[PDB]
RNA sequence: UGUACAACGGGGUAUUGUAAGCAGUAGAGUAGCCUUGUUGUUACGAUCUGCUGAGAUUAAGCCUUUGUUGUCUGAUUUGU
RNA sequence: GCGUUGGAUUGUUCACCCACUAAUAGGGAUACCCUACUGAUGAAUGUUACCGCAAUAGUAAUUGAACUUAGUACGAGAGGAACAGUUCAUUCGGAUAAUUGGUUUUUGCGGCUGUCUGAUCA
RNA sequence: GUGAUUUAUGGAUUAACGAGAUUCCCACUGUCCCUAUCUA
RNA sequence: GUGAACAGCCUCUAGUUGAUAGAAUAAUGUAGAUAAGGGAAGUCGGCAAAAUAGAUCCGUAACUUCGGGAUAAGGAUUGGC
């Protein structure tokens, strides 16, 4: 027989951050100008999506067919500095940070952790080492421009233009994929207080990785934490414990739009021709609308609602067909899920009740 | 596009539609002088 | 699978377990199937083997003429009583189980069908599309 | 695709939800969900409740029939894509829907006026059956 | 007359569809059925990939002529529209609402004639023979009821399934009005309407069809310009 | 939900439909067919003593002639009276 | 397999083909973008220059 | 001491399935003061018809808020 | 490295069939108490916080079928794979709640039998 | 001694009855595929 | 009151409001329930759970010690005004 569980994720403990943690990318490749390696935002609920199919030979060729996705918020995001790592014979070693001369009250309010009793005195040394002339800064600059084989960039989020209300920016570091280190930093220097769309990085006809944290659901025991049978030890005998909220990482990812929050009739295929943003009738369930940009990406990722996750940009150059299709939607479900929806629009309400007491 | 808020064209979809859009546009230009829709 | 399936087959629910009783939907006047055998089976321990639309078993007839009672022969799903999903977007069922009989290659036994035969099954045997009065 | 409308209920049933069901004799009943697939299954009669919409346009209130709601029957005859009907077609459909609102907004007006007068005639029992709060105010 | 497999199945009539006026296709697997099919008869009439609600089957499903075609409820808009854009308007095309959707499993017809289930709906019978002007008959074939499936037809001659009498031949014969043969194809599959398809200057047969199988359908349909 | 509903309409104790009775009403040759349905031993009423309206099959005489004076034939006769709800009002209650 | 050589050899030789040019061309498509977002915010603070 | 936070309320979604209060020339019927009808009208009367997709519920682990009303300095510990 | 089944028959392992699948190879190894196992906090490192490195340890994917090649070469024919390109599927694992189906103390909304607050209401 | 009836370690038989022992048929169903949820 | 009732459910007369409490809902337990599709395949073993159960009309075989078996089986019916 099989064994009732993996092997590889076998330390079901909690992490130890809801930001899952970035551990791999693709290598580099020093001929091409940068291009960011990941991206970051917060998962909002699900939708269903058919899809007009252009998959030579299958089945399912120049055929509708339904398919479910996410959606995640992916608001722009912007640079605050940047770090240099160094080959050794042990690893790596973290051996300059460098931050960006004017810091939002997000980030300052995420390095503290008791804000309102704080005095709010985050960088304000830094400030003043960013002098006339900032030459400890470019000290420690071209230091890096010299050493640092590989460099990273740090970014947060702008958490305020969600309808989230955490106040808070969840911190990462990117790794660059270009080359030409120098031109690296130079290049993160001037976006120093500026920020990055995600068709920026991102776009159609494309795979991804999403790594995230999942939901909880306690300490349940083997009957439902492995799918075991109900009526010295080993540590491979299916014994109870937490289930949920481990890291994990998921791959092979189609995605199918890269949304706008600008642009208008973002649930408009060709098709509809309707006015109407993807955010669906009542709000999202348990999170709220979906005013800037977005991803809508097929099968499930790991997490739950109002949770964040990060990005990459799937880590190495694929060869499967699916990896190469050209997306073409037909049609976004923008019902509501507070429900069995059945209406995309209000005013489509209107058009088929009627008026009604309250109306007037 | 095949497709509207509700009800998908191909239900629509005939000859002589600007036709029947004048014909109900008479209709309209009845009623709407006619203080029906008081 | 075995022979004569042309095409593959999409996953779907599976509702038909072993002893699982079903109609026979022939000319022949065989009225019934119980189901013995999966062909295309899942191998796994305690499990009940599934049939379900567009398989193929091999089963036996309670209830029809009796030269072919007491004789064991195959046959191929026509009706599921399970509900199950079109990519084509739609959940949909019928609402009996029911088997035709055939030879083991794909061969339609009976010339005849009565009543509905779900997409899937249609599209996949071609003796089925054209032994078949009807479709869904 | 469709919007297929709920056998049961004649509301819309959009691709991906509800149910199929597909009798012996060879008839889908599309359904909108599953309050009306299990009333169907319970053999629960549309025209005697009151939810629904068979009831509805057969009981006087809004109106079945008018050319507004019948111009979009079905077409089994295909009219070969061109693209400069369409390109009036769109306004047509758009403005269809706005007249039809003012026509059921102006029908509901016509089941519904002559309701201040029997308000005010059931105020006025009440205010001759009950003098007295008006010796206390 | 030709030879010719789908992917692996010598059944034809059941992946596609013939007419005088143009052919239909299924879309399973790799082109090279079009391929098969164009090598013969080229850009003299249109030949269309199609489908009908994203199934393979249109040889059994569908039913028409060069005059008019005819497709069950179960098919879409969008290949109701394709249809007529592929198509030329010369031919008529409209979509049937019935009880039962095997149209091709129960018409076998010709550009004159055709015949149908005994229980078939009078309405449908009226609408057929108003598309396509011609004289229906709802009849049956020693006792085996599917019509569009044990019989193929054309103007030059036709076939039906072999265990017909000789009684029951030359009074169908009487009714179809072209010579009949009580035939096989593929050495002995009792389904001819999907072993094989025919029209006036053509004939399509699985690979197994033998020799004696080719001589009498190439005798019986006049095809080459020496019969 | 409940046992009710399962003990009673479940997907193996459905009734033959509304809309065929009242096509056989209209038939006249439909209900001399169904009431000279011949014998058959797989039924407790052995092939015969079919009510039309009520399509159930008896065992004898007395179940038809109690079940005619009763409230459940009611309910068929009354409904089978008006319009037997086919699809058609279905699709024409939203502008079908 | 997925690991072995023969299915590895022959996807190396497709990864060198038409995937790895369509990636190194859609570096690029994106890098216009990431490159002219730096503009859009430019002009914006020459907005708040003046 | 604010792009603040909350308790209510409004709006949006959905949930069910059409409320109390009445009115009627619907209401099998049986009596009835006698203006002896020729719908006599008056009594009761399961229910039906209309104000009524009405009513109630809606975050406790939904959306939204220019509304109103309040909160917004309590204890402790820590040093190269 | 990964996999080895569903049934039929005896208190009994002895005995031996049906069918599937790629196969259905053989073997061994009361219990709160301390230990082991599964999981969870934790002062001390001058403090408190953020981001990261990764010594080490574990490691997972599997198999069948199919369009093409191709009715190819080969064979006299019956027969007939192949390598590559391509799609599905099985058994396993990990996620997810769009949708569907299941679940009800939302005891949210109706309805019901007996009874209590004179009756309605609630 | 033995335990009603027909016909004495007792022989063939037997309606009803038994918290007596065994096989099988109907429907019934979470016994199971395949487990899921809710309540004190 | 209910109903066949001295079953069970509710109530008046009368009498207790005693059983260590509080805050929280993680599993698993203990008692109690529901689950599609199939319907005893599972299992030594229909163990337990679940099915009809009340009242009326018709009807109820073989076998017999003729007394029964027999609430046999099995079909229909059951509200309110
Ligand atoms: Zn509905």
């Amino acid at each position: 027989a099989p064994r009732h569980g993996h092997l590889g994720f076998l330390p079901r403990k909690r992490a130890a951050s809801i930001r899952a943690r970035v551990k791999a990318f693709p290598k580099d490749d020093r001929s091409k100008p940068v291009a960011l390696t990941s991206f970051l935002g917060y998962k909002a609920g699900m939708t269903t999506i058919v899809r007009d199919l252009d998959r030579p030979g299958s089945k399912f060729h120049k055929r509708e067919v339904v398919e479910a996705v996410t959606v995640v918020d992916t608001p722009p995001v912007v640079v605050v500095g940047v770090v240099g790592y160094v080959e050794t014979p042990r690893g790596l070693r973290s051996l300059t940070t460098v931050w960006a001369e004017h810091l939002s009250d997000e980030v300052k309010r995420r390095f503290y952790k008791n804000w309102y009793k704080s005095k709010k005195k985050a960088f304000t040394k830094y400030s003043a080492k960013y002098a006339q002339d900032g030459a400890g800064i470019e000290r420690e600059l071209a230091r890096i421009k010299k050493y640092a084989s590989v460099v990273r960039v740090l970014v947060h989020t702008q958490i305020r233009k969600t309808p989230l209300a955490q106040k808070k920016a969840h911190l990462a570091e990117i790794q660059l994929n270009g080359g030409s280190i120098s031109e690296k930093v130079d290049w993160a220097r001037e976006h120093f207080e500026k920020t990055v769309a995600v068709d920026s990085v991102f776009e159609q006809n494309e795979m991804i990785d999403a790594i995230a944290v999942t939901k909880g659901h306690g300490f349940e025991g083997v009957t439902h934490r492995w799918g075991t049978k109900k009526l010295h030890v080993m540590w491979s005998v299916a014994r109870a414990g937490q289930r949920g909220y481990h890291s994990r990482t998921s791959i092979n990812h189609k995605i199918y739009r890269v949304g706008k929050g600008d642009d208008e009739a973002n649930g408009a295929t060709s098709f509809d021709r309707t006015k109407k943003t993807i955010t669906p009738m009542g709000g999202f369930v348990h999170y709220g609308e979906i005013k800037n940009d977005f991803i809508m990406v097929k099968g499930c990722i790991p997490g739950n609602r109002k949770r964040i996750v990060t990005l990459r940009k799937s880590l190495y150059t694929n060869t499967s067909r699916k990896a190469l299709e050209e997306v073409s939607l037909k049609w976004i479900d923008t019902a509501s899920k507070f429900g069995k929806g059945r209406f995309q629009t209000p005013a489509e309400k209107h058009a088929f009740m009627g008026t009604l007491k309250k109306d007037l | 596009p095949e497709i509207l808020d509700g009800k998908n064209v191909y239900d629509f979809l005939d000859p002589e539609i600007a036709a029947k859009l004048q014909a109900l546009e008479e209709e309209e230009e009845k009623l709407e002088n006619e203080g029906f829709y008081n | 699978s075995g022979n004569g399936a042309q095409g593959t087959k999409f996953r779907i629910s599976l509702g038909l377990p072993v002893g699982a009783i079903m109609n026979c939907a022939d000319n022949s006047g065989a009225r019934n199937l119980y189901i013995i055998a999966v062909k295309g089976s899942g191998s796994r321990l305690n499990r009940l083997p599934a049939a379900s639309l567009g398989d193929m078993v091999m089963a036996t007839v309670k209830k029809g003429k009796p030269e072919l009672r007491k004789k064991v022969m195959p046959a191929i799903v026509v009706r599921q009583a399970k509900s199950w999903r079109r990519r084509d977007g739609v959940f949909l069922y019928f609402e009996d189980n029911a088997g035709v009989i055939a030879n083991p290659k794909g061969e339609m036994k009976g010339s005849a069908i009565t009543g509905p035969v779900g997409k899937e099954c249609a599209d996949l045997w071609p003796r089925v599309a054209s032994n078949s009065g009807v479709v869904v | 695709m469709r919007i297929y409308q709920c056998h049961f209920c004649s509301s819309p049933c959009y691709p991906g939800h509800g149910i199929m069901f597909v009798r012996n004799d060879a008839k889908e009943f599309r359904f909108c969900r599953s309050k009306c697939h299990k009333a169907f299954k319970q053999r629960r009669n549309p025209r005697k409740l009151k939810w629904t919409k068979a009831f509805r346009k057969a009981a006087g209130k809004e109106l079945a029939v008018d050319s507004t709601l019948t111009f979009a029957q079905r077409r089994n005859v295909p009219v070969r894509y061109n693209r400069e009907l369409v390109a009036t077609t769109l306004k047509a459909m758009a403005r269809i829907e706005e007249i039809r609102q003012k026509r059921e907004r102006a029908f509901y007006k016509n089941r519904m006026r002559g309701n201040k007068e029997k308000d005010f005639l059931r105020d006025k029992k009440l205010v001759e059956s009950n003098p007295e709060l008006l010796r206390i105010r | 007359a030709t030879r010719t497999q789908f992917e692996n199945s010598n059944e034809i009539g059941v992946f596609s569809k013939l007419t005088n006026t143009y052919c239909l296709v299924a879309v399973g697997g790799s082109e090279n059925f079009y391929s098969a099919f164009e090598a013969e008869l080229g850009d003299a009439i249109p030949i269309v990939h199609t489908t009908i609600a994203g199934t393979r089957i249109i040889g059994r499903m569908t039913a028409g002529n060069r005059r008019g075609l005819l497709v069950p409820t179960q098919t879409t808009d969008q290949e109701l529209q394709h249809l007529r854009n592929s198509l030329p308007d010369s031919v008529k095309i409209q979509r049937v609402e019935e009880r039962l959707s095997a149209l091709g499993n129960v018409i076998c017809c010709n550009d004159y004639v055709a015949l149908v289930h005994p229980d078939i709906d009078r309405e449908t019978e009226e609408l057929i023979s108003d598309v396509l002007g011609v004289e229906v008959f709802r009849q049956t074939i020693s006792g085996n009821i599917l019509v569009g499936s044990y019989c193929s037809l054309s103007n030059q001659g036709g076939l039906v399934h072999p265990q017909t009498s000789v009684q029951d031949q030359e009074e169908l014969s009487s009714l179809l009005q072209v010579p009949l043969v009580a035939g096989t194809v593929n050495r002995g599959s009792s389904v001819v309407g999907a072993g094989m398809v025919v029209n006036d200057y053509l004939a399509v047969t699985g690979l197994d069809t033998t020799a004696p199988e080719l001589s009498v359908i190439e005798s019986i349909f006049r095809l080459q310009d020496a019969q | 939900m409940g046992r009710y509903s399962v003990k009673r309409y479940k997907t193996k104790r459905r009734t033959r439909d509304l809309d065929l009775i009242y096509n056989d009403l209209s038939t006249k040759e439909s209900v001399q067919k169904l009431l000279n349905q011949p014998l058959d031993e797989t039924k407790p009423g052995l092939g015969q003593h079919y009510c039309i309206h009520c399509a159930k099959y008896m065992e004898t005489a007395i179940a038809l002639k109690t079940h005619l004076k009763g409230k459940v034939h009611k309910r068929r006769v009354k409904e089978l009276r008006g319009v037997p709800y086919t699809q058609e009002v279905s699709d024409a209650a939203a502008g079908y | 397999s997925l690991r072995a050589s023969s299915h590895l050899n022959a996807k190396s030789v497709k990864r060198r083909g038409v995937f790895q040019k369509a990636v190194d061309a859609r570096e690029q498509r994106i890098s216009d973008k990431l490159k002219e977002d730096l503009l859009k915010q430019k002009l914006e603070d020459l907005k708040k220059k003046e």
